[PDB]
This record gives structure tokens, C-alpha cells and sequence, in this order.
């Protein structure tokens, strides 16, 4: 007669690492580390992100024509934009720290766009005319919806002081512009004026514009050069613009409604009809794990990244051949 | 390993003890079989469960990469960024494999002492009126019958 | 006869957290977080902070009027600013690199305040009219002590050449200035001229400062904005300027004496009569615990920092009930 | 805990064993009482203290904060200064727990190892002429008497 | 250390054992010497290898410092990226000093138990026939020759 | 008769530590630290560094007649500069976007230097007549040799209208200046006209300079200050140059060849003539250890830089006494 002590096997494969021992066999294991995802892009939560597609950020809010998609956009979850989007900047030029407002627009879900300087009205100056073959919409010559491109009337360019009140609770993004036309009589010929100016104030912005003349590259087809600026305008502020010439001036600004939390990730997905609680740029996660090693940037209630193939606790014991 | 129970002087594990990590194996003339020792596999499962619960806690305040941009002229503070998004994720990345690695060690270690104090806890009864044989098992001087048997397993023996 | 070993119990109920397990009651501990402070902001090793109470670092360096309480300030241990100082800039504007100043100021503990472009002096331009209502001094309208807003003189702007050399062995902070005026007749009343300059030269610096006009909200009821700018003047070196209408002048600069170990630290709280070896922005530290969880920006001889509640190291044994 | 002695085959501690953390209780016809092993305790002194500043000198190169500040149109660099302050101090606060949880774990491991090494000591040494309970505890065969008593603790016995 | 039995109940090591980290000392009628274990000795040797390679592979990944070059009025970016830099190079050798130290402890243990593990395994086979020392040694009852002795070593006694 | 269970022991002398125990006596041990150098600078396999000596980034980049051993150098593995190069812009004045063009060149191997504006041009302006006594070379007054300085023909400064296109396969590294005088009648001496600009455009670029005059401290004698600026031309594109004075221009620009890896390293070691494939500012390493505490600056296959002074495992068991 003979009792004995010992210990549970059984027939499991699965393996773990150590310090001392590479492959160890083990009884039981909790994988720790998601590595599947569903390559799509989904509504995070029931909320729709805000795709681009072919559209920048800057295009988008200027209202670059090609972008007619996004002329009025619901709350997002979070912002998608190519790489490399093709429909930006129409017309060649720079938009004055967009780094610095793509970062701003990281915090925000919501914009409402309201008109704050009305197209019909610059009785003094041309309206309708302030369009380039480079900015095409069914097949003629348009420009950024956002914005009007002011042309002199009756080979007049009088001063302009217009000025406009923030009336709303809300904060407002204000875009504006300056042309830069590429020599002295395009200068006259858009503007009779020879010197111009295009200044800009708030209660803390001090602005003073002038247009830099020069020969330069056709950027598909255009010597000439578009330069935006923005601003945030605070509420019960106003804005004070006067210009005698090459002002590009606001039609449309975007209050700011949601200040909700968000991101502009970086993809070339489009949209995949489904819904998620954690969202990458490659694809979405439905998982309990702790790591996941998709990719770093992520949105929502997400697992740790990290940067392993493998992630495996022992749990049972070392089993038995 | 460490406590020389498991894959040590007992050879290998059991197919046939299905309800628990560690128990007993029984012959007499009765017959013969396997039943796991419940106290010592239940505070296993709990510092088992417990040091997952653990590990994960720790880690659930991890460092998050957040997108940022730059133009063509802050390349100097774009490679910043990158260097540092980087350098927290090698950092948390290492953290991460060290802990799998070192505690899965000290999880195997548990479980062999875990099996080594079972089984000195049946020696230190047993005493004389048995003959340790070497391999995990004691052979009775005394004929052994369930009743018995089942002393052994209660520790209330003699 | 009998002889046993064992091990000791005591009547202790501190707890340790392990791996395994949580709250193991043990019979000795060591507990290395520091948890406590004492709520008040105190000298550094005897040395008293610089506490701005309502000034900002701009309105204390500048001299506004409202911060007289800084005109002579002795060698500090660290400083000590509001989140929101009210005393800033009493006439509206800018601080041309305010921050960077801000962190050069951080390794500066004695300022010594010289006189090195005499009020009496300007015998062409008028020195005692350039006062504002919006920066009084006793119900009057006064100025920044430390720069003098010249006003032209018998309805005369002539042009400025003055230079200043730095005698001193030591490294000389510079503040000067230019108003921006809010429109045309703005510009002649203060100055004849129409079209302003300041220009200014050190070894280093090559600048040229031209006025922008423009309409802009009022703050504390003013249109006109005033922009600071500084420079680190060397030892030898000297500073060149010339304007002809918009100068805000030096009259006094900061000799940097010591060059310290130093921070701005933000707090609400006041001078609490006390001294220590390690201040927080929420109060001071008197410990030997190599750890603390008060706060992260501390200076002096201080534990280190982590966000932990609780960091026990067990000693003793596991205590048997 | 690992090496069984410690709330395992030892039931529980001694409120009076006072003038140590590891000793001897005997129990003869001159009476009773309680006598620390000087040697062993000082051992886990040392070891103890050695760990505890160990610990406190590795983490005395921890990550300062530095005030630095940005105006309304630097917000990438003040979020990127503001993600690595705080990147750092998770990556402190980790190491010192961690380091806390885990070497909790050793020091009474360690103690537990002391006592079954105590133990063992004393085994070796009776041999044959004791009956060895199964609880800590050695009944002796011959009378022992204090001085007897002492060659246990002593060492020299037999 | 934990396991008791090197500088614990084996007072000290062997110059005259050259061959091996563990191995037995026989003494009788036709003489003595020493024989080294080779199958614990091997397994030793594997597990300190794949300690060593595990830990400089989980340390080929650290952080790499890039020259980076600023002006006069850049200083807070300089000041950012110094304590980045430095932040990474303190954590890194935190991570190295101390990987170092606890798995040293780690290694000395190892050792120890191995050879707790092999002089269990000749006590067990041993049982009954051999006086036990407490001092590593197995004093035989019976004349042991050096095939005998062999057997010992071997595993196959009795 | 006897058999005892034991272990080896030797006459090492090698100690390591752990948490409870320092200097633990081991039977063997390895050491992971490396802590020797060779004290040189070498070839990086095979591959010679460019070694500055007493010249700038900016003095070799311009050419600084000082730095004539730099007229054509061969693909190099890593540059080195000393802290404080002596032969550095020796005109006195600034290089604009200096350490983002230092970040550019840390990925650059190779630069082939060709010719873009001949100096037997510029028929209208004198070429032959920019030099300074600052920038000497043979006891005579010359300049930066890829820059010309352009001075007036017969008093006459007709505006330039000069344009270059990129038909090379490969990046072009672009630099030109421009020269700020100290007053009106150096402007006029220099370039008869008052009013001046360089304006400069390709399909990125709109710029446009103008001098900035005014009196500043003679720095190695001279008051006039230049200020050098650069692009990178993207192939197919073309710079153009529109100048009526102060304009410094392009002779020679810079083909990027090689797109390599490298670093900038601050050294003041000399060559050493010899190989190494892990380089410090230090000296060179050769080591198969993962660790080393030599420098945080490495290029090459290196060990992991820590700031330890001692790193070593055990392997074999406590030595006993
Ligand atoms: C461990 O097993 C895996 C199989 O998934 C194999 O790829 C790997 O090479 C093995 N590693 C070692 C060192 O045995
Ligand atoms: C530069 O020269 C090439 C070669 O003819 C030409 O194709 C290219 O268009 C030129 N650049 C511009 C802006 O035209
Ligand atoms: C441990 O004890 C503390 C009492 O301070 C209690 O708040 C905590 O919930 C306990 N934790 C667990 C998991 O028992
Ligand atoms: C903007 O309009 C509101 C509404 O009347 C007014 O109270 C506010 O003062 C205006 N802003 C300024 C700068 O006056
Ligand atoms: C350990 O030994 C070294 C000799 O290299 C000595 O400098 C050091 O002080 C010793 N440390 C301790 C704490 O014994
Ligand atoms: C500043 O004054 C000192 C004292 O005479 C003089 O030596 C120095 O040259 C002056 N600075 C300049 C730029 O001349």
C-alpha cells in the first residue's frame, strides 16, 4: 500500500518564455497581447468619424469647391485625412500655421459654419469676378466658398473698413487671405492701386498684410500665390479688416460648438460601416486584452501598445512529456 | 526548478488528476486513484489570479502616442517628437516582456513549491511508518485502507 | 522535553502590498512616501522667493506703476507668480519673447536695477507727457517707471541717435519699446511724422521696427497697443538707437548680478513666514522619506516625485493572527 | 510562502519571542521560555537594511520636472513638453512600485527561508535521539536540560 | 542563501572539484577524490547562457541620443530636449543596474538550490543505509567501494 | 566509508553585487560594460569622417576663403566640428534657419558642388569688386568664393531678373545673402539706389528681402552686416532672383548625392588614421559588450550608452574563503 504526491498535466501545447528557458511548455496561459484587428474604419461609440477622403483640412475649411462633401458637416468622433490628399489648395499658396490649427481642431467635434460677411453686399468692390480656371466647378472658373476674392469695380479699388461682431457664446474661427500676383500689372489690373495693404485686428492680434510681389514657378499653370491666415475670435470681440487690395475675405467662419475629444488620424481607409470602442489608423479592436500591438496612435477605450509579438502568462504549471 | 518537486524527484505530471494542480495518488488493496488536494490548488489559483490582476493594474498607465504635425522647416522638433514617442514606447515595451519573463519564472517556482511543501506535509505525518521511496510516493508498513487513506489526505493521520 | 523553533509576532497592524498579494499584515515596516506638507510657501534655506503677489514677470520688469513693491528687490531664493496676475501690461499689448525671457529669468536669483538713459535728458523730444489714465498712480495718468513714451516737442520729431555702452562687467537685460497708434491723426498728434521707424543694433541684433496702424477692439478702454521688445546686452557691447516717432524709451535696464539656481513657480498662495529645504508650488516639504507625491515642480533638497498613494516596504515578517 | 516554514508547517509566530525574529522555545522539567538566534536575525538585519538603501539609492536619479511655459500659438510644443513630463513620472511611478511589490514578495520569502534553514539546523543536529513532530517542534528521547538545551541553540550538541 | 545549503550546511566550496559547479567527494579503503555531476553542471551552464543572451536581447532596443543644434532664442526646446535625452539615458540605466542586481541575487539562488536538489537526490536514494552527516556528507553503515560509490553518483543504488 | 555533496570553489577574485549584498565573491563572472576607448577619431568602415578643423558648417558651406582645404570633398561618414570654430562667417552677420540646415545635412554623405551663376556674367554689374579686408585670403581682401558679392557699373544698378533651373536629377542645396550697410551713404556708394529688395521665388518659396540699415558695433571692424539664406530646389523646379541692390549671389550650389546616414559630431580631436565601426566624439570604440558608458553620442554598430561605472553578472557560484 502506497500514496503518492504529484501534480496536474494534460495535453496542452501551449508555451511560455522565462529568463532561463525559451519555450516552456505550460498546463494553463492568459494571452495578454491583441494582435487581430478588423481593418476598417467605424463609428466610434455610434459616432461617425468625419472622413476626408480625397480632401485636406485646409482645403475643407477654406471650402475648396472640389470638397462640395463637406459644405455642411455633423458632430465627428474623430477626423480621417490621407496622407497626400489631392483636393487641397486649389490655387497655389500657404495656409499660416495650419500645424497649429490642425492641433486646435484636435479638440474640437463639432463645427457650425455661419455666414458673417454676406457676398451681396462690397457695393464698392467686384464680388463675382474673383475666380481662377485652377479652382474648377462643373467645368468653370470658381473659388473657395468660404471666402471672397474682392476685384476692383469700375477700375476702382476704394478703401475697405468692414468689421464684424461675435455676437455668439460660441468661439469663432475667422479665415482671411492675401494675393500675392506674380508682377506690377497684374497688380493694376486686379487692383488699380500700386502699394497695398490688408491689416487686421482684434484685442490681441495686430495685423498688417502686404502683398509680396515676384516671378515664381506655375504651380499647375499659376505664377500667382494665395496666403491664409486665421484667427480664433473670442466671444464679444470683433474683428476690424481694412484693405485697399489683394484681400481675400471671409463669407463663411465656423463657430465652434463641441470642444469634444478627438484626433486627425492619418489613413488611406475609407469608411467600413461598423462601430467600435477602440479605433486605429489601420483598423478597429474589439478585445479585453490588457496590449495590443496594432499601432500606437489609437482613439477610444483602448488596450496599452506595445511593440511585442508576444505576450503569454503561465498560469498553470510546466507540463509533463 | 528551484524547490526540485516538479520534474525533479517527481518525474512528471499526472493526465489523470483532472480536478486539481496538486493531490494524491492512492493504492491498497481497495483499489487505486487520484484526488487533488483543494486548499493548496484554491491559494494557488488566488496568487495566480492575483498576480495577473496586478500585472494588468500596473500597466493600464501607459505612455499614449498622440498624433502632431510639422512643416518642412521644424524638422528638428518633429525628429524631437518622434524620438520621444519612440523612446516611452521601447521603454514600456521592454517593461511589459521583463515583467512576462520574470514573473512566469516565479509562477513555475510557485507551483513547485507548492508541491514540495504538500508533499512535506505528508512526510512530517507519515514519520516512520512509511518507507520513503524517492519519487514522490510512500510505501505503508502498515496496511493502508480508504479510511485511512483518506487521513492522509485530511491531515489527521495516526 | 521538547524544543521548537519560531519565529516572532508582535501586535503590529501595518500592511504590505505583494504580487500575489495585497494588504499582508507584517510585524516591521518602512514607509518611503512623504505625504504631508505644510500648506505655506517659505524661505529657501533663509533666502526669501521674489513673490509678485498680483504682478506679472512683464508688469514687475517694466515697471508698471501698480507693482511699486518690486522697485528694489533683493537677491531671491525662486519666484513666485499668479496663474492670472491682474497687475500685467496696464496698457495694452504684447511682450515680444516673453517666454524666452521667462526661462533665462529661471537661472537668475539678483537683478540690480541701473539708470542708463536719463528722463532729464531728451532735450529735443517731450519725456514727461507720455502717460496713459489706463496705467494710473494716485488717481493720475502715469507709465511704465523703467521706459520713457517720447512725445515730440514744439509740434517736432527730430531724429533720434542715442547709444548706451555697457561699462559693466556684467551681462545688462534691456527692455525697449513701440506704440502702435490706432489711425492717421494718432500718428501726427503724438509724432509729425507719417511713416516711423526705430532701429536697433547691438553686435548681435539688427533690428528695424516700423509702426502698423489699425483699428482694434478697445481693452480697458484703449484702441493703441505697445510692444516690448529685449535684448541681452554683453559686456563691452554697446546698444544703438535711432527713431523718429513711436519710441518707447529705456531709462533703466537689470544688471544681472548672481546667475542662481532659480524657477517661476505658479501659485495662488502668499508668504507664510516660515523656512525650508524643499518647496512646492502647494507648500513645503520637511522629510527623509526618499520619495513624495505633493507635487512635481519642486527646488532645494527634495524627495523624489511619483504619483503613488501609498509605497510601503515591508521589513519584518508576515504577523501570524 | 515558498520555502513552507512561515504559516505553513509552523502555525503561527511567537508574541514572546521579543528580543528577536528567529529563535528557540523549549520546554523541559526546569521549566520554559523563549531564546532568540542572535546570528540569524543579524544576518536578516543586514540583508534587510542592505535592500532597503539599495532601493532607495537606485531611485535617487529619478526624472526632475522643470517649469517651462508657451504663449497661444505654441501649443504643439507646450502638449509635446506636457506628454513627456508626464510620460516620465508614469514611467517613475511604475519602477518604484513595481520595485516595491516585487521585493515585498522576496523579504518574505526571505524570512520564511531563515526560519526553514533555522530549522533544518536544528534537524541535523538531533538526528535520531528526537522525534521530529511535524509542527517546529523536536521531543526529545533523553531528558534535556537546560544546558543540554543550550548545545542545541549552541550548535554543539551530542 | 535561500536554499540553505551553499556557505549554509556545506561550509565552504572544493578547489580540488575542477571539473564541474556540482559533484561529490567519496572517501573509503582504496581512497578518495572528487567527481563532478555533469548533468546538473550542463544544466546550469544552459540556464546562466540563456540568462545572459535574455538579458542583453531585452536590452538591444534602448534609446539612442541624436545631436540636435539650437539658437540664442530656441532655449527652452534645448532645455526640453537635454532633459529628454537625459530622462531616457537615467531610466535606461536604472533598468541596467537594476536587472543586474536582482537577477545576480537570482543566479547566486540558482546555484544554491542545485545543489540542494543534488544532495537531496543522494539522501533519498541513500535512506536508511547512510548516517547523515549535516555537513554534506553520508557516512555508510556499509563498506562502500568505488563501484559502489559509482552507484551513488549514477542514481541506481541499492 | 563517506560521500559528500559539494561544489567548486577558486581563487577568483571577482565580486558583484546584489540588492542585499554588495561584493559577493564569485567563481566566474561577466563583465557587460565596455569602458575603453582608443582616444581617436577614425574612419567610420572605411569611410574617412569630414573633419571641420577650424571651420563652421556655415564657413565651409559659403566658403569662407579660409576654408579653401574644403573647396571639394569626398563622401564622408560622419562630420566633425569643433565647439567654437575660429573660421566662421568672417563678414560679420547671421545664417538664417542655420540648425534646421545642420538637421538637413545630418542625412547627407555626399554634396557635389557645381556652378549655377557664372561670375563672367552679370555684364550690367561688377562682380570682381565684392571683397572685404575681413575675409582675407593671401594678404588680400577677398570673400566667400560660391557667393558673389554684386556692386554697381559705372553708378549704375539696374535691376537683375536672373533665373536658374534645376535639370539635375538630384536636390540642389541653394544659398544666397543679402548685405545690410550702416547708413544712406554707404547704400548709395554701394548701390545708388535708395529704396531696395531681393525678392526670391520658386514653387514653395515667396520671399522677399529688404536691408535693413542702421548703426551697429563694429564687429572685427566692420559695422555692415550680411545675412545668408537657402532653399532646396526640388529637381525640375527653377529659382528666381529679382535684385536692384544688397543682393549677395549665387556662383556655386550644392548637388545632394548621397542621402546617407550621419551626424554632426562637437569634438576637438583631430584625425587619427585609423578604422572603427562605432565612433564616439571620444574616441572610438571596439567591443562585442552590449554596454558602454563612453559617451550618449555614437554612430555606427554600438553598444547601448549607460552612465553606470560598473556592470557585471554572475554566472558561477559564491567563492568561498
Ligand atoms: C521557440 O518556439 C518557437 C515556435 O513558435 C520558435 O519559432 C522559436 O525559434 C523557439 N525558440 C527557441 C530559442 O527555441
Ligand atoms: C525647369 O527646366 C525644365 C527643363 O526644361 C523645365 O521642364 C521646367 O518646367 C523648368 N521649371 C519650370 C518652373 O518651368
Ligand atoms: C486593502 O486594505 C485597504 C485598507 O486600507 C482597503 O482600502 C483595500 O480595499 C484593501 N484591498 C484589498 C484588495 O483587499
Ligand atoms: C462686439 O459686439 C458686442 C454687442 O454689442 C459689444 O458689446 C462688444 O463691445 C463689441 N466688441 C467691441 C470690441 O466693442
Ligand atoms: C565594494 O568594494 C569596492 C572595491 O572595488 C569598494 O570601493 C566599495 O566601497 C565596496 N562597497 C561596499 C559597500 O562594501
Ligand atoms: C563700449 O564702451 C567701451 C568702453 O570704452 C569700449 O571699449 C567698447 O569698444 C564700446 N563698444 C564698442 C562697440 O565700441
Amino acid at each position: 500500500d502506497q500514496i503518492c504526491i504529484g501534480y496536474h498535466a494534460n495535453n496542452s501545447t501551449e508555451q511560455v518564455d522565462t529568463i532561463m528557458e525559451k519555450n516552456v511548455t505550460v498546463t494553463h496561459a492568459q494571452d495578454i497581447l491583441e494582435k487581430k484587428h478588423n481593418g476598417k474604419l467605424c463609428d466610434l461609440d455610434g459616432v461617425k468619424p468625419l472622413i476626408l477622403r480625397d480632401c485636406s483640412v485646409a482645403g475643407w475649411l477654406l471650402g475648396n469647391p472640389m470638397c462640395d462633401e463637406f459644405i455642411n458637416v455633423p458632430e465627428w468622433s474623430y477626423i480621417v485625412e490621407k496622407a497626400n490628399p489631392v483636393n487641397d489648395l486649389c490655387y497655389p499658396g500657404d495656409f499660416n500655421d495650419y500645424e497649429e490649427l490642425k492641433h486646435l481642431l484636435s479638440r474640437i467635434n463639432h463645427f457650425e459654419k455661419i455666414q458673417i460677411i454676406p457676398k451681396s453686399s462690397w457695393s464698392s468692390h467686384e464680388a463675382s469676378l474673383g475666380v481662377s480656371s485652377v479652382c474648377p466647378y462643373q467645368g468653370k472658373s470658381s473659388f473657395f466658398r468660404n471666402v471672397v476674392w474682392l476685384i476692383k469695380k469700375n477700375s476702382t479699388y476704394p478703401t475697405i473698413k468692414r468689421s464684424y461682431n461675435n455676437t455668439n457664446q460660441e468661439d469663432l474661427l475667422v479665415l482671411w487671405g492675401i494675393h500675392h500676383p506674380n508682377d506690377a500689372a497684374e497688380q493694376t489690373k486686379l487692383y488699380q492701386n500700386p502699394t497695398t495693404y490688408i491689416s487686421v485686428g482684434t484685442s490681441t492680434l495686430n495685423q498688417r498684410l502686404v502683398p509680396r510681389i515676384a516671378t515664381r514657378s506655375k504651380v499647375n499653370g499659376q505664377s500667382g500665390r494665395m496666403e491664409f491666415f486665421w484667427t480664433i475670435l473670442k466671444p464679444n470681440d470683433a474683428i476690424n479688416f481694412e484693405s485697399n487690395g489683394n484681400f481675400i475675405a471671409p463669407e463663411y467662419a465656423y463657430k465652434i460648438v463641441k470642444k469634444g475629444d478627438s484626433t486627425i488620424m492619418k489613413s488611406e481607409l475609407e469608411y467600413g460601416n461598423c462601430n467600435t470602442k477602440c479605433q486605429t489608423p489601420m483598423g478597429a479592436i474589439n478585445s479585453s486584452m490588457p496590449f495590443h500591438n496594432i499601432h500606437p496612435l489609437t482613439i477610444g477605450e483602448c488596450p496599452k501598445y506595445v511593440k511585442s509579438n508576444r505576450l503569454v502568462l503561465a498560469t498553470g504549471l510546466r507540463n509533463s512529456p | 526548478g528551484l524547490f526540485g518537486a516538479i520534474a525533479g524527484f517527481i518525474e512528471g505530471g499526472w493526465q489523470g488528476m483532472v480536478d486539481g494542480w496538486y493531490g494524491y495518488h492512492h493504492s491498497n488493496e481497495q483499489g487505486s486513484g487520484y484526488a487533488a488536494d483543494k486548499e493548496s490548488t484554491q491559494k494557488a489559483i488566488d496568487g495566480v489570479t492575483n498576480k495577473v490582476n496586478s500585472i494588468i493594474d500596473k500597466m493600464n498607465t501607459q505612455f499614449e502616442a498622440v498624433g502632431r504635425e510639422f512643416n518642412n522647416l521644424e524638422r528638428r522638433i518633429e525628429n524631437l517628437n518622434k524620438k520621444m514617442e519612440d523612446g516611452f514606447l521601447d521603454v514600456w515595451t521592454y517593461n511589459a516582456e521583463l515583467l512576462v519573463l520574470m514573473e512566469n519564472e516565479r509562477t513555475l517556482d510557485f507551483h513547485d513549491s507548492n508541491v514540495k511543501n504538500l508533499y512535506d506535509k505528508v512526510r512530517l505525518q507519515l514519520r516512520d511508518n512509511a518507507k520513503e521511496l524517492g519519487n514522490g510516493c510512500f510505501e505503508f508498513y502498515h496496511k493502508c485502507d480508504n479510511e485511512c487513506m483518506e487521513s492522509v489526505r485530511n491531515g489527521t493521520y495516526d
